[PDB]
């Protein structure tokens, strides 16, 4: 993974990353987002109606715990996990669990690692888990770690160390076996920061992890209800300061429009998207606006509300994709009283069109030097 | 003026390969309507059924009343309007606890409260604030005696209320529906009463009831052979493949019915063979399409051991695949068959579409046998 840098103003990193892919002909721009999936699809929207998307990401996010009970299927398969379902032509970053339905804690021991799919719960050894990469070939994955340290509950120290310990050890493990397997090495291993809420912990997994010759970083353990806490934002930013400028940084269960920027600041790249796939599924479509240049939250509209049954205009003026040039607040109220299920496709295709509009004004604001005056615009609206 | 086209017949049958002029448009026939407030509730929008090549679907009257209601749907520029479909529309008369007088269909509250009376003026009324391109007359339906000839002489009154109801007939088209149950004489009397009114279209009514078989088919017979020959003869209520295949040999020309939207939410998809079940353990590992020769998106682009997969997942995307596949798989076999008429190979398209649904001929059903017999097709 070629990553250049643009320009770094106030921390955010603007920049692109080149020759990516099997044919190593695909880049992409960061800051920037994922495609959310879930068992290799994206929600509510076949492949038909992704295409009636603009701005779509060209690198789409994977779960293991969508994914893992379909192993034995795989291996038959052999092609490929982008084959499978159809998406050849997009890059794939396979991660653990997924950041809505990750499932529960306590399944993590120095040996295996459990994740949770519609058929159950899959308990997986460093084996296991290479050997379900092997079947699904994504382009990156998230290495197999131990993330359980950072939880709400009053964790320790020792947890907090172990947590280091544990996913260097995993990491060491898969490496070995990476090594091993023709087809596995055709995939880029993301080393994963751990540490919980300790500072020495976390900037020492930091330190040792970046010794390791992986493509990338996945900070785990950020995530905050209902954002991320200002004690994780300083965390954040010690741990980004021991990585190296030429790889890229990922974080998981950071989704939300006014955390995104503040993880932005702190030098992190990628980010996953499903903070619009969470607003479609509550029947709203995020309205909040990002133009510089001229369970609800209030960066939307809840189209249950009797107020839109006789609205006729379209959920975001100007908006450009498919909902907003076809269809009415009126259509979508109408379609969550009875219960249909175009309600949950339009208003996908709106929200991920919106929120992947949002992440091209973070691009161009960074191209002006005009971050700060798009903080305080999405901050204003809370 | 007629608004059918006869195109082509079958020399040899009832077959009819036509053509409908509709204010939004030009249907050919035969064509299966799929019932369009179940595909959007599928999760299927506009755009992907015009791909289809679907160009005239239903709406509901009954659930378009009870939400959101006629007086909106004016506000939004008709039916067309508020869902965005920018082809043919056909609307029931919104008929089918209710009661049934002379004055018309009466629909009681829950839990007490004012009732509702739909007349045959107000169903008019209502279906032209719709907009659809076709329109039902309300009739009498009932479910053994003398109930059945009262409705079916009810029904006739009932026609002649909404003609006069209805004002516009140069932009939409009234349809009488056939009563007489499976009473062949009440039939052939209602055949005779409302063939002297001059609307546009006739539809077959009360066959989708549960009879046998035998008396399903012979009811179509004498309908479509005193049905006029210059107007379009449409069955309600049916859309298995077979049916369709066999009413086309008596003459029908336009089908509806939610089969194909509904079996896609139980996981089955439509083949030349009868239907996949793609929910089932042996499609885990078959990595081949559905159907190779089938069009829709699903086929070009997805195999059945992904929708297996989706099929075992929480993925909505599961019944939108299956849901468009099976609407295409209706639209493919109807223009197979209008092909087969235009090419006059009709018997032998029905003889390699019953070969290929079941096989040695004598394991074909009975009463599509007869039903194909009585028009000259032998298998
Ligand atoms: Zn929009
Ligand atoms: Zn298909």
């Amino acid at each position: 993974p070629k990553l250049s840098l643009i320009k770094v103003v106030n921390g955010c990193r603007l920049g692109k990353i080149q020759n990516l892919g099997k044919a190593g002909d695909c880049t992409v721009d960061i800051p920037g987002c994922l495609l959310y999936t879930r068992t290799g699809s994206a929600p509510h929207l076949t492949h038909q109606t992704l295409r009636n998307i603009h701005g779509v990401p060209g690198i789409a996010q994977l779960t293991l715990s969508s994914l893992a009970e379909h192993h034995e299927v795989l291996a038959e398969y052999k092609k490929g996990v982008g084959s499978f379902i159809g998406m050849p032509e997009s890059l794939f970053y396979c991660s653990l669990h997924d950041p809505v339905t990750p499932g529960p804690a306590g399944y993590v021991t120095s040996k295996s690692v459990s994740v949770w799919g519609f058929g159950g719960r899959v308990e997986m050894t460093v084996s296991k888990f290479m050997a379900i990469q092997e079947a699904l070939q994504p382009d990156w994955f998230q290495c197999l770690s131990d993330g359980e340290a950072s939880c709400a509950e009053t964790t320790s120290i020792k947890r907090a160390r172990k947590s280091v310990d544990r996913s260097l050890l995993f990491l060491d493990s898969c490496l070995r076996l990476q090594e091993e397997s023709e087809v596995l090495q055709k995939s880029v291993i993301i080393g994963v920061i751990e540490g919980g809420d300790v500072m020495e912990e976390r900037l020492r997994s930091a330190r040792e992890t970046a010794k390791r010759p992986v493509g990338g970083f996945l900070l785990d353990g950020f995530q905050g209800d209902p954002a991320v806490t200002e004690t994780r934002l300083h965390l954040l930013s010690s741990v980004t300061a021991e990585l190296p400028e030429d790889k890229p940084r990922l974080i998981c269960g950071v989704s939300r429009p006014d955390e995104v920027l503040e993880c932005i600041e702190r030098g992190v790249d990628l980010f996953e998207s499903f903070f619009p796939y969470q607003v479609t599924e509550r029947g709203c479509a995020l309205t909040f606006t990002f133009d510089c240049q001229l369970e609800m939250t209030s960066f939307e509209i809840n189209l249950k509300e009797k107020k839109y049954q006789e609205d006729f205009d379209p959920l975001v003026r100007g908006c450009s994709c498919y909902c907003c040039k076809n269809h009415t607040r009126a259509y979508i109220h109408h379609l969550l009283m009875t219960n249909e299920l175009l309600a949950g496709v339009l208003l996908m295709m709106h929200n991920f069109e919106h929120y992947f509009g949002f992440f091209c004004s973070i691009r161009e604001a960074l191209k002006n030097d005009t971050l700060a005056q798009l903080k305080e615009l999405i901050c204003r609206q809370m | 003026p007629r608004i059918m086209r006869l195109v082509a017949e079958c020399s040899r049958s009832g077959a009819r390969a036509g053509e409908l002029r509709l204010p939004h448009g030009t249907v050919a026939t035969p064509v299966f309507m799929p019932v369009g407030t179940q595909a959007t509730m599928k999760g299927i929008t506009t755009e992907q059924l015009d791909s289809l090549g679907c160009r005239i679907c239903l709406g509901n009257t009954y659930h378009l009343g009870l939400r959101p209601g006629p007086e909106l749907i004016r506000k939004a520029q008709g039916l067309h309007g508020f869902m965005n479909w920018p082809h043919n529309l056909l609307t029931d008369s919104g008929g089918f606890l209710s009661e049934v007088t002379e004055e018309g269909v009466h629909f009681r509250s829950p839990y007490d409260g004012e009732e509702t009376l739909l007349s045959p003026e107000r169903s008019v009324e209502i279906q032209n604030a719709l907009g659809s391109d076709i329109i039902m007359q309300l009739d009498h339906v009932v479910s053994t005696g003398p109930l059945v000839e009262e409705a079916m002489h009810r029904s006739v009154r009932w026609l002649d209320r909404c003609i006069a109801a209805h004002k516009h007939p140069d932009k939409q088209n009234l349809f009488a529906i056939i009563q007489g149950g499976l009473n062949a004489d009440l039939r052939t009397t209602c055949l005779k009463e409302m063939t002297k009114r001059d609307v546009p279209g006739f539809a077959i009514g009360g066959l989708s009831g549960g009879e046998s078989k035998a008396q399903f088919w012979k009811m179509v017979a004498l309908s479509t052979s005193m049905l006029p020959k210059d107007k379009p003869r449409y069955l309600m209520g049916v859309g298995y493949a077979t049916d369709l295949v066999v009413c086309v040999a008596l003459g029908c020309d336009m089908f509806d019915c939610v089969y194909p939207t509904r079996t896609a939410r139980f996981g089955s998809a439509l083949v030349p063979t009868g239907n996949l079940q793609l929910k089932k353990k042996q499609y885990a590992k078959d990595f081949s399409p559905i159907n190779p020769e089938c069009p829709c998106p699903t086929c070009q682009t997805h195999s059945r051991a992904f929708l297996h997969a989706l099929l075992h997942s929480d993925n909505t995307t599961a019944l939108h695949h299956l849901t468009v596949h099976n609407i295409a798989y209706q639209l493919q076999l109807l223009s197979a068959v209008r092909s087969s008429i235009l090419e006059q190979r009709f018997p032998d398209f029905v003889r390699n579409f019953m070969r290929t649904m079941y096989g040695d001929h004598s394991l074909c059903p009975a009463w599509a046998v007869e039903a194909l017999a009585s028009v000259g097709i032998m298998l």
